[PDB]
């Protein structure tokens, strides 16, 4: 079990987005190019908008990995701010400490 | 009032480990880090991995040695091997202790795909820093 | 397994292989020491032959690569306990520690035989200066005292008149 | 030969003691592959198909079949140049990209001819 | 008293090849707490003096990374908690080394790396000239 249904959704999304990365890239090559004619690019356009909607990366969310919180995340530990503090304050995060200066 | 990772003052009878008697603002000042690994240093990678690994180890160890864990775990990571070091109450017969040592070390070695060492230090009763 | 005097054809075999270039295994030498022991109890000359065969065997560094080899270092030392000869036990030990000591003894029972007998020799045959010394090294560290090694320390302190080491050996025992 | 294997096992059984030291633990572990090799080289374990830098940098060979003067040369020389700078991919994979393009352009001849440039 | 006899069996071979020369070899140790880096420095220097490796040691400026999070679970934005991670450095600069010596010294040093520290090894190696450049011209 992932902690939340939402997290589940996200796992799927990352899987699909991993699978179609090659197709998406190859097509958006054509799409993003001035050199090729527009007639290729409109077909290529429908091509990439044909692809399953959950395969596109912008639909991914970086979520807290233990607690599933959608924001207030620190990218480095993939941790919610709350869970991060909870680990660091027991000193289970090496080299992390309160800051005085 | 800050509450984080604190053990509040009771009527004055409460036994408190050296660890538990020091609030987060004392980390790196008086008490030290319960883990050691390269990941949180300036130019380094995979901090996240090691954090999750850590969390799972504390949970796992706490469940594998029920009731006999004295203080929180110490996790040293060196050049791809993790030495877990624990303070253990004497509860079990040394048969059960060695069984669990071997069982654990093998299990976790196959889980995390790296050599795992386990070092048990045995103690009569929870070492007491304060009150009591 | 048949004749105790069938060591003479076997001895011939022991020379035979030495002609064709193949270095005799520790298993070979073991069986040699087995029949040579069965004929060592009544006659002490075959003893001298085991001791000299061993004496040539011990100037060398081993490669214990054949199947049966454990009982060699079992019975190579086993003879010195019955015949009470310590020098050749020093030699068996110098042999053990040489090539790979660890690889030269197969089992824990057959391991404690070794120290039972060897320390049996060390205690009565040698000065207290040597016995007290190898005591603290062998006993708690490697393999633990049986009854046979227990009685030996008792008879070692009666003859040399040592009343100082009784509390120590008692607390250890 | 199963008997030779049981012989090597019976030999390795008398040979193998429980470790007498740390250095032994580390030695057996290293030979086993559990421990790391020192001094560390990060490229250890991965040779990348024994390829050499010219099977990476110069992709001209796979542009042999493609219209030589067209805008397709422009586009494909860009794709090519991109793959030339790409560390994370193998030779095989780059070539698979190239071929997907071969196949996709050769899939649509129609749109290319109609486009105002005759394209091969 | 009890001494194992004939305990040594090193295995070394000499290939005919011209072992690689290292003009300079820099080793950067990052760690969290200073004291460990000092002990490590002591050990490293000592280890090099015994191999006659002729090294210098200096200390690169420390980096402190700070960041903030909210102090409360729900809503007081006015209150925060700030965390640090301090990275401290030592630099071991070795000069005029050989290939084998480098591999040994580095093996020894790297094995003994304490758990809270990291290491970066910059080897500048000496090569004379490539073949096709020597003195041909096309
Ligand atoms: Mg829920
Ligand atoms: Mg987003």
């Amino acid at each position: 079990y992932y902690v939340d249904w939402k997290m589940l959704r996200d796992v799927k999304r990352r899987k699909m987005a991993y699978e179609y990365a090659d197709e998406r890239l190859r097509i958006n090559s054509l799409r993003k190019n001035t050199i090729l004619p527009k007639d290729l690019q409109e077909v290529a356009d429908e091509e990439i908008a044909s692809l399953p909607r959950d395969s596109c990366p912008v639909r991914i969310r970086n979520r807290c990995v233990m607690t599933s919180r959608p924001r207030g995340v620190k990218r480095r530990w993939r941790l919610s701010r709350i869970v991060f503090r909870h680990l660091a304050d027991h000193g289970q995060l090496s080299g992390v400490q309160r800051a005085m200066w | 009032k800050n509450r984080a990772a604190r053990v509040r003052v009771s009527k004055g009878d409460k036994p408190v480990t050296y660890e538990e008697a020091h609030a987060p603002h004392y980390i790196a000042h008086r008490k030290g880090w319960l883990s050691l690994h390269t990941g949180n240093l300036d130019g380094e990678d995979h901090a996240a991995e090691r954090t999750v690994e850590d969390v799972f180890l504390r949970k796992f160890m706490l469940g594998t040695f029920p009731g006999c864990l004295a203080d929180q775990l110490v996790l040293k990571r060196r050049a791809n091997q993790l030495e877990i070091c624990a303070l253990v109450l004497r509860q079990l017969p040394p048969h059960k202790f060695y069984f669990l040592v071997g069982y654990s070390e093998t299990l976790l070695s196959h889980f995390y795909k790296c050599p795992v060492h386990l070092h048990l230090q045995t103690v009569p009763s929870k070492v007491v820093y304060k009150y009591i | 397994r048949f004749y105790a005097f069938g060591k003479l054809p076997a001895l011939q075999t022991l020379r035979e292989m030495k002609a064709i270039g193949i270095e005799p295994s520790l298993a070979t030498y073991h069986y040699v020491i087995q029949l040579f022991y069965q004929h060592e109890s009544p006659s002490k000359g075959s003893s001298l032959i085991i001791y000299d065969i061993m004496n040539e065997v011990m100037g060398k560094r081993f490669s214990p690569r054949d199947p049966d080899d454990d009982m060699f270092f079992q019975s190579a030392m086993r003879v010195c306990s019955s015949l009470r000869d310590l020098e050749l036990a020093y030699q068996v030990h110098g042999l053990l520690n040489t090539g790979d000591n660890w690889k030269l003894i197969g089992s824990d029972h057959r391991r404690n035989f070794y120290y039972s007998k060897f320390f049996n020799l060390l205690c009565f045959m040698e000065q207290i200066d040597v016995t007290l010394k190898w005591y603290k090294d062998l006993i708690p560290s490697v393999f633990f005292p049986h009854s046979q090694t227990m009685i030996d320390l008792l008879q070692a302190l009666d003859v040399a008149n040592r009343l100082d080491m009784v509390p120590q050996i008692w607390k250890d025992s | 030969s199963l008997w030779d294997i049981e012989f090597a096992k019976q030999l390795a059984a008398v040979t193998e003691r429980p470790f007498q030291n740390g250095f032994e633990e580390m030695i057996q572990w290293t030979k086993e592959g559990k421990l790391w090799e020192f001094p560390i080289n990060n490229e250890a374990g991965f040779d990348d198909d024994g390829s050499e830098f010219h099977e990476h940098i110069f992709l001209d060979k796979y542009l042999q079949d493609f219209p030589k003067q067209g805008p397709i040369r422009h586009f494909m020389e860009l794709v090519t140049c991109g793959l030339s700078k790409n560390p994370y991919l193998s030779v095989k994979q780059k070539v698979e990209h190239i071929e997907w393009f071969r196949n996709y352009f050769n899939e649509k001849r129609v749109i290319l001819k109609e486009s105002g440039i005759q394209l091969n | 008293v009890d001494v194992p006899k004939d305990m040594t069996k090193p295995e070394i071979t000499i290939s005919d090849e011209p072992d690689t020369l290292y003009k300079r070899l820099s080793v950067l140790v990052k760690g969290h707490d200073k004291a460990v880096l000092d002990s490590y420095e002591y050990f490293a220097v000592l280890a090099a003096k015994e191999l006659g490796i002729s090294i210098k040691v200096h200390e690169p400026p420390r980096k402190i990374e700070r960041f903030t999070l909210l102090k409360s679970v729900h809503i007081f934005k006015k209150h925060r908690v700030q965390y640090e991670m301090r990275t401290l450095y030592r630099c071991l600069e070795l000069e005029h080394l050989t290939g084998s010596t480098a591999d040994v010294y580095l093996e020894y040093i790297q094995r003994n790396l304490p758990e809270g520290v990291a290491m970066e090894v910059t080897k500048t190696k000496l090569e004379q000239l490539p073949e096709h450049i020597r003195k041909p011209i096309w």
